[PDB]
This record gives structure tokens, C-alpha cells and sequence, in this order.
């Protein structure tokens, strides 16, 4: 819960952001399953790569930010 | 003094009174006398504290009667291994469908709003004949041919680059990664094999490699170097049956082989050798800190040798 | 908490394997999910181990199939989760039996035989 | 820690101290004679015949039996009958060495049947335990019917997995998938124990043979050594990392022995202060399901069954596979030998109680 | 030699009114030499022989899991199967067998 406060807006953008980190960890079984996604997050760790990837994700999940950019 | 000695032995061999090929049985006296005196109460350890003591009709009080304990269950730490969750091929089908499509959507805007490529026509020996945005058709016919060629030749050369490169990548990552991979066993599946002979070079070889492979905790002990001896395996499921199926299937044990030596190289028919497996269990504490393979020149000795795990028992002498 | 009579329920290691394994039957069209499908397969004979649901419910709807699994000579788990078993076996829709099947010719072979001998050991 | 009491218990209590310390004090008197007259030699040739003996049993019958498997296999005290108990819940009894039988009785359980031990008293009031929740005294008789019941004893709330017979007779150890075990009453068939000690169930309990001590093997491998009298323990759960499906004890208090899921039979509970394993054996490639003795009546040999479909013998002082003993087509799941001699009759997966000679 | 043993188990059970020491010596075969599937089937048609059927099944489901392309196997279950137990689930069987 501590590590959903600080760095995790906890919406279904962010889990999917998630989600894809850990395929590009290198995933094949649904990476791992989310209780409040702070299991989830305690599983990337060993990666240790969070923050960059959904800061990547909003601009491909939707454009909507590359727009605001734009404009 | 050697002819006495060994003619001692053989006397020994004939009927020994107590002989180390099976431990010892006769129980010594002495030792039970000493504990007995110890205890003092004619009963043991366990009800001396009772110590010939009475109270109204034969109660205790050092040890309560009355009260019945309910002690602290000990709960066992289980490892939290996070469950793989899988999807519906449906699922999975989405998943692609929806990533790959906002992917799309993202170059539509960034090639269209952004500009920053912008898309060739996909030229091919075929559209060769029908593609005219690049220019230079028919005009410099064997030009384009060369240009269209080199498309699709750096089209698959770009697909093999970027093979290359997650191959590159993984390779990167794994060393790394078994680095980092030092995880806390929880529990390991051991297997001991022992054998009648493995003058086999190629034998050994086997065991060894594929030991330092896998992982593999544990030794191949042996008495005499000719002699019968133990081999003991210990780790991870898999790896232990990948190790019993090499002992069994893959290695054979009666097949003949040569000994290479500097007098001269000795041919070595060994019909008689085979291999059983003895254990096949799980084991609470690995104590063997690698593969520590051996000979020795007695069986004492090896059995020492295993006792310096405290575990002499994997020996069985038939 | 999971219920008493779904037994022997697979420890958590083991519970992973087995739908490991079921994830690999699915694949591979070895398996067959759900009560009644897992009881043809035993009337059949072509079952090799059965993979149940502790958190079936009502419970009473599978606890034929292990009846049944011991008077074949069939080993047989639950899992906990029905809702995972479904996963695995590639149902979004909980699923609360399964059934691995006979095929000699698979690649998964030796994995199935792995979890039926697993699962023997847990059964005594 | 956490401790309340009852009347009963104390009134019992007193009794299993009185018994089992007069028991105990004979016991080692016998062991003290035992050694004082003793040589190197002739006892030494005898145990060698022994397991000689033990090694060259072969598979004499095998009789089949019911449905589903054959849980339990034990024999009378007299040792003239045996009876088995299958997962169906029958416990068809047969005359030990022509292994015909003699009843069929299906009402009685409906779950899977645990373990069954005959009363050590020779009068053959037989208690069986079951997933069913509760053991049952059956008096047996040879002439008018097979079997009779006396009385359930509903206490448990889970299945059981074993029951015994303290060596008195007047009590009943009962030890199951819940927390507990219980020590109930022979006469008014009332409770009196239930020793919450395993953070998951007791799968075997074993009393020695004196009445003092008694092991409670759990499924946390953690084999509990409980004196009834005190309610308190000498446990070591370090033998085993899988659950301890059997627990025995040579007949002489001198030792427990704990049979495993991790198939690695721990024998313990020494004169040794410090409490180690003089040995451990290597029982059987999968699983060890039942470990007895046989020093009531004779002399004290291990033989265990497994899930490795042999069963086998070890001299209990080496602690050494004698010989295993090829007989069974499938799992073996209980197994009993002959107190007298040379006689085990052992039960399985292969759904027959089988017989070696 | 399982014919060997068969006769034995035979002799045993017909001769002499004692199923249970045929049935014994069956077992040691069967444990002398496990790579052969005929001793399982000599048991298999011992346990027909006398009124014991289901036992006789497991048997035979017992075979087919350690030999399934057997003939004989499938051959005796054929046979359990017509004596009409289930008289059912019987086409699928012989397709089944067909199939192995």
C-alpha cells in the first residue's frame, strides 16, 4: 500500500504500464497476479526498472499526451 | 610380521567376532550400566523426574497432573511463490490485438500530426513491376532492379540484425541474471546411485560435467578405484531426474572401454558392472557444498568421508 | 479457507505444476475440462491423473470424481483455486475438474508422470 | 503456556503413571539381565540367522480383498486373524495364514478407513479409525458372526488418520488431519486428551510399548513426544521435511521411529541426552507408509512398506536394508508383522492383502 | 517365461481349490520380469477365471498405462467389457482400442 502511495497513480493506465514492463523483463505466463498490484510491483523489483516505462506507456496506450505535447 | 598379519586377517574373515562391512550389533553393557546409575530411578530419562515421588494416590507435583498444555504451534515459513497466472488463448489474442493497435495509432499520429518518418512504398521483386513513387522504373531499369533488391535485402538483413541483437541481449542478460539468482533453497530432492566398478574414464567425465551443469549438490565416493562404490545427487527435481535418467538411459555401465596410460593402453571388459539406484528421497538440510567426487582406499574410510555431512547412512553394503 | 473434504489438496509448489502441466495438456489437446468430461475420462480409462477445485462450491458436485479416481487407480489433487484451474486449462469461466489424458506420444509425457507421481505421494 | 485441566484426565492420569512406571521399571530390568548375560558370539550368529531369515521371505498369498485399496493391515495379539481395512470402509477380517476370509462388514464406515489395532488385551475388541470422523470398537468372535460394534466415539471434527491402543488397554489414541490428538476412555468411551501441537494435522500416533511416551507424527514434520502424565513434550521435528506418515516404536522404550513422506525413516528418542539419530535409513524410493518392529513377540526388527512397491528389512541396530521384499504389483500401504515369527502380512493399491513365508 | 508361470498359477488354482497361491506365484513373476506385459495378462485372465471382476479391470487398466499398444491387453478388456457390467461405453472402448 506504502509503495502504491508514492509511486503509483493506481489506475488501469498504470497496471497496463505495469503489465508491459514486465513482458519487456521478459515475460510468457501472465507475468504475475495483483492483489492491490503491490505484489505485482514486489515481483518487478528483481528488475528494478518501474518508473520510466509507464512515463513511455501513456504515450502508446493512448496519443493523448503526445497531443498535449504538440499542442 | 606382513605373513602374520595376514593370516590374522583371514583368520578374522573366516568368523570375525564383530566385522565393519555391516556396523557393529552387540550391544556393551558397561555404557548401559553407567546410564542406568545416571537415571538412578528405576525407570529412564523421560520418567526420572517422576523420582519414586507420591502424593494421596501416586500423584506428582514437579511435574503437574492437573494442567493440560496447549503449546505454541510452530508455523512453518512457506515461500510465497507468486501463482503464474495464465490467460485464454481469447485473452492473449486481445491483449496483441489491443497493444499492437494503439502502437499503430501512435505512428498514425506521429507520422501524420508529428512527421517525423514518413512511409515508403514497400517495393518486392513482384511489386517491382507496379511501384512508381520511386522514380527510375524503366528509365534505369537494372538501377531500380539493384534498388528494389537492396530494399528487401536490407529489409531481412534488418530482420536478422535485430535477431542478433536480442540474441546478443539475452546472452547479456543471463550471465547477469544467474549472478544475481541467489535464491534460498527451500527444500531438495537428493538420489544416491552406487555402482560396482567406473574404471571408465568417459563415465566420470559424464558425471562430472553434467554435475557442474545442473548444479548438482553432492559426490560419486568409491572404494579401490576398481571397487564398488556411491554416487550421491542432490538438487533441484528436474535436475536430479535429468542426472538418474544419465546414469540409467544414457550412460552404460557394461559397455567395454579402453584405458589410455603411458606403458600401454589396456582394454577393460566389464560385464560383471552395473548400476542400481538406491535412494530416490527429499532430504531437510543440503550439507554437501558441491560435487566432491572421490576415492578412497577403504570402506571406513569412505564412510568417514560421507559422515563429514553427518550422514553416513547413504552407504549400503550388500 | 479451503474445505476439509476437498483431499489431498496440492501444496503450493505442486498446485503451480499441475496447472503447468494442465496449461501444456490444453496446448497439446490432452486434457479435459470439467466434471463431466474429467468422469468420462475415467469411465474411459484414458485419464491420468484428475486435478480438482477445493474452492468448488458447493463441494458435494466434484467429491464423486475422487470416489471415482480411487476405485480406477487414478491419483487425483485439488487445487485450491477453481478460478486458476480455469486459466490454465484456457476458460475464462471457472472450472472445477480436469482431467490430464493418456498419450504415450506426447512431449509432455514425462511431466505428466512427474505430476501422477506427485500427486500418488500426497494421496497415502 | 495456555493451560486448563480435567478431572477425568487426572483420575486417568494417575493410573498411566502408576502402569507405565512399574512397566517401565520391569523393562529395564529385562534390558539390564539382558546385557549382564550376554556374548559376543551366539547372539550375534542369531541375529545374522534373523536376517537371513527376513531377506529369504518370500511371497506366500495373496489374497484380494475390496473396491478401492486396503488402507490397514493388522494382526490379533493372538495373531490367528488379521483385519483390513479398505478406502471403501470394510474391514473384512481373514484367518492369518490360509488368508480366506471371514465377514464382509460395509455399514460400518463410509469413509475411507484409517488405521485398525486390536486390543493388546486379548479379548478382540478391535478399534478401526476413518475419514468418517470417528473410531469404532468392534468385539470379534469366531463362531456366531465376524463382527460386532460396541461404541463410536464421535470427537474428532476432521478425518482421522491413525488410531492405537495404549498397552493398558483402557485407552484409545486417536490422531487426525485436525490440530489434535485425542486419548479416550476403553471403558465409558469419553475424551480426556487433545493436544494442540501441529500447525497442521497428527497423521500417526504411537505409544511405547511401557505406556509412558507417545509420539504424535504430524503433517508439519513434526514428531511430538508426549508424556500423557505431564502433558508435555521431548519433540524433535528435525528428522523430517515432508509430512510423517507412520511413526513406530521398538518395542524396548529405547527407540521411536518415525516413517516419511520424504521416505528417509528417522529412528530416535535415545538414552542420548543430546537426542540424535544413531542412524537414519533410506526406507523407499517414494514414500514410507507404515514402519513396525516385532520385538512383541520376538526380537526387534524394522520392516517398512512404501509406496515403492516393496517392502523391506532392517536390523535395528545397524539400521541397514536387509533385504527388500518383491511382492506387490502397486503401492503398499500397510503392512504387519507376525509377533511369533517369520509372517508379515502386508496391504496396498494392488487391493489384496499379501502374505510372506 | 510367463507360460511357465501361468501353468504353475493354473495348476494352483484348478487342481487345488487355493486361488490365493496361484495368484501369489503370479505376483513373483510378474515382479521377476517387469518388461514383459503377458504375465500381466496371464493375471488378468486368472482374475476372469475366477469370479472377481473388478479387480480384474484394474489389472487391466494397470497394463495398458504401463503398455498401451498391447494387443492382448486390450483384447482382455474387450472381453471384460462383453460380459456386461457396463454394456456401455463399449463402442468407445473398442474405438479406443482400434486407435492404440
Amino acid at each position: 500500500a506504502k509503495s502504491t502511495e508514492n509511486e503509483i497513480p493506481n489506475l488501469i493506465e498504470k497496471m497496463v504500464a505495469k503489465g508491459l514492463n514486465d513482458l519487456v523483463e521478459q515475460y510468457k505466463f501472465r507475468e504475475t497476479t495483483h492483489s492491490k498490484r503491490e505484489l505485482d510491483s514486489g515481483d518487478d523489483q528483481p528488475q528494478s526498472s518501474e518508473a520510466k516505462r509507464t512515463k513511455f506507456s501513456n504515450p502508446a496506450i493512448p496519443p493523448v499526451i503526445d497531443l498535449e505535447k504538440i499542442k | 610380521l606382513l605373513d602374520l598379519s595376514k593370516f590374522k586377517i583371514y583368520y578374522d574373515n573366516n568368523h570375525g567376532y564383530e566385522w565393519w562391512d555391516t556396523a557393529y550389533l552387540d550391544e556393551k553393557g558397561e555404557l548401559m550400566e553407567k546410564y542406568d546409575m545416571n537415571g538412578t530411578s528405576p525407570a529412564e530419562e523421560k520418567l526420572a523426574e517422576d523420582i519414586d515421588e507420591v502424593d494421596d494416590d501416586d500423584d506428582d507435583e514437579h511435574p503437574s497432573i492437573r494442567y493440560v498444555a496447549h503449546p505454541l504451534p510452530e508455523k512453518i515459513n512457506e515461500a510465497k511463490v507468486s501463482i503464474k497466472a495464465y490467460l485464454t488463448q481469447h485473452e492473449r489474442k486481445r491483449l496483441r490485438r489491443n497493444r499492437r493497435k494503439m502502437a499503430r495509432e501512435a505512428r498514425e499520429i506521429k507520422i501524420k500530426l508529428g512527421l517525423l518518418p514518413k512511409p515508403e512504398p514497400k517495393v518486392k521483386l513482384s511489386n517491382m513491376m507496379s511501384v512508381f513513387e520511386n522514380d527510375q522504373n524503366i528509365t534505369d531499369p537494372t538501377a531500380w532492379e539493384k534498388v528494389v533488391k537492396d530494399q528487401v535485402d536490407l529489409r531481412k538483413r534488418k530482420h536478422l540484425e535485430e535477431n542478433e541483437r536480442r540474441h546478443e541481449d539475452a546472452i547479456k542478460r543471463r550471465k547477469e541474471a544467474v549472478n544475481m539468482n541467489v535464491e534460498k533453497p527451500t527444500v531438495y530432492h537428493c538420489k544416491v546411485f552406487q555402482f560396482k566398478n567406473l574404471q571408465n574414464p568417459k563415465i566420470r567425465f559424464k558425471l562430472k560435467m553434467n554435475s557442474k551443469e545442473l548444479s548438482l549438490k553432492g559426490l560419486c565416493l568409491r572404494i579401490r578405484d576398481d571397487g564398488p562404490g556411491i554416487i550421491i545427487v542432490v538438487g533441484n527435481e528436474k535436475s536430479c531426474k535429468f542426472y538418474e535418467n544419465l546414469v540409467m538411459k544414457r550412460i552404460k555401465w557394461n559397455e567395454d572401454f579402453e584405458l589410455h596410460t603411458n606403458t600401454g593402453d589396456i582394454k577393460m571388459d566389464m560385464h560383471n558392472n552395473s548400476i542400481s539406484k538406491t535412494w530416490e528421497g527429499y532430504l531437510q538440510d543440503c550439507k554437501f557444498k558441491g560435487w566432491f567426487m572421490k576415492v578412497c582406499n577403504d570402506q571406513d574410510s569412505l564412510l568417514r568421508t560421507l559422515g563429514q555431512f553427518d550422514s553416513e547412512h547413504f552407504y549400503s553394503p550388500v | 479457507a479451503p474445505n476439509p473434504k476437498a483431499f489431498p489438496l496440492a501444496d503450493a509448489a505442486l498446485t503451480q505444476q499441475i496447472l503447468d502441466v494442465v496449461q501444456q495438456a490444453a496446448n497439446l489437446r490432452q486434457l479435459k475440462k470439467g466434471a463431466n468430461e474429467a468422469t468420462k475420462t475415467l469411465n474411459r480409462g484414458i485419464s491420468e491423473f484428475i486435478i480438482m477445485a477445493a474452492d468448488c462450491e458447493p463441494i458435494e458436485i466434484l467429491l464423486h470424481l475422487p470416489l471415482l479416481c480411487e476405485d480406477k487407480n487414478v491419483p487425483y489433487v485439488f487445487v485450491p483455486s477453481r478460478v486458476a484451474l480455469g486459466r490454465a486449462c484456457g476458460v475464462s469461466r471457472p472450472v472445477i475438474a480436469a482431467s490430464i489424458t493418456t498419450n504415450d506420444a506426447s512431449a509432455i509425457k514425462t511431466q505428466i508422470y512427474a505430476v501422477k507421481d506427485k500427486i500418488e505421494t500426497l494421496l497415502i | 503456556f495456555f493451560t486448563p485441566a480435567t478431572s477425568e484426565l487426572i483420575f486417568a492420569r494417575r493410573f498411566l503413571i502408576n502402569y507405565s512406571l512399574e512397566r517401565s521399571r520391569k523393562r529395564l530390568q529385562k534390558e539390564m539381565e539382558r546385557h549382564q548375560k550376554f556374548n559376543t558370539r551366539q547372539e550375534l550368529l542369531s541375529r545374522r540367522t534373523e536376517l537371513q531369515r527376513m531377506a529369504n521371505l518370500e511371497l506366500a498369498g495373496s489374497q484380494l480383498v475390496s473396491t478401492k485399496p486396503i488402507s490397514a493391515v493388522s494382526l490379533s495379539t493372538d495373531d490367528m486373524v488379521v483385519a483390513t481395512g479398505s478406502w471403501a470402509g470394510d474391514l473384512q477380517v481373514l484367518n492369518s495364514q490360509t488368508l480366506q476370509p471371514l465377514t464382509q462388514k460395509l455399514d460400518s464406515h463410509v469413509g475411507k478407513i484409517g488405521a485398525i489395532d486390536w486390543h493388546p488385551d486379548s479379548n478382540n475388541q478391535m478399534i478401526s479409525c476413518a475419514e468418517d470422523g470417528l473410531i469404532k470398537n468392534f468385539q470379534y468372535s469366531n463362531e456366531e458372526g465376524g463382527l460386532r460394534l460396541l461404541g463410536d466415539l464421535v470427537g474428532h471434527e476432521r478425518r482421522i488418520s491413525d488410531v492405537k491402543y495404549h498397552p493398558s488397554g483402557k485407552f484409545i489414541g486417536s490422531a487426525s488431519h485436525d490440530m489434535t490428538w485425542r486419548l479416550w476412555d476403553a471403558s465409558t468411551h469419553q475424551e480426556l486428551l487433545l493436544q494442540e501441537g501441529h500447525d497442521k494435522g497428527v497423521f500417526s500416533l504411537s505409544f511405547q510399548c511401557d505406556g509412558s511416551l507417545v509420539c504424535s507424527g504430524g503433517m508439519d514434520s513434526l514428531s511430538m513426544l508426549w508424556d500423557i502424565r505431564s502433558g508435555s513434550k521431548v519433540m524433535t521435528l528435525a528428522g523430517h521435511s515432508k509430512p510423517i506418515y507412520t511413526v513406530a516404536w521398538s518395542p524396548n522404550g529405547y527407540q521411536v521411529a518415525t516413517g516419511g513422506g520424504d521416505g528417509i525413516i528417522n529412528v530416535w528418542d535415545i538414552r542420548k541426552r543430546d537426542e540424535g539419530q544413531l542412524n537414519q535409513i533410506l526406507a523407499h524410493r517414494n514414500i514410507v507408509t507404515q514402519v513396525r518392529f516385532s520385538k512383541e513377540d520376538g526380537g526387534k526388527k524394522l520392516v517398512s512398506c512404501g509406496y515403492d512397491n516393496l517392502i523391506n528389512v532392517y536390523s535395528s541396530d545397524t539400521w541397514l536394508k536387509m533385504g527388500s521384499l518383491a511382492g506387490h504389483t502397486d503401492k503398499i500401504i500397510s503392512l504387519d508383522i507376525s509377533n511369533n515369527s517369520h509372517f508379515l502380512v502386508s496391504g496396498g493399491w494392488d487391493r489384496s492383502i499379501k502374505l510372506w513365508n | 517365461c510367463p507360460l511357465l508361470w501361468v501353468s504353475l498359477s493354473k495348476i494352483d488354482e484348478i487342481d487345488l481349490k487355493n486361488p490365493v497361491r496361484a495368484r501369489s506365484i503370479l505376483d513373483r513373476g510378474l515382479l521377476k520380469n517387469p518388461d514383459d506385459v503377458l504375465f500381466y495378462i496371464a493375471k488378468i485372465q486368472m482374475e476372469i477365471r475366477l469370479g472377481n471382476l473388478d479387480q480384474a479391470e484394474l489389472l487391466v487398466t494397470q497394463a495398458l498405462q504401463k503398455f498401451p499398444s498391447n494387443a492382448l491387453l486390450w483384447v482382455e478388456q474387450i472381453k471384460l467389457f462383453k460380459h456386461g457390467n457396463k454394456s456401455s461405453l463399449k463402442k468407445t472402448i473398442f474405438q479406443d482400442a482400434l486407435r492404440r
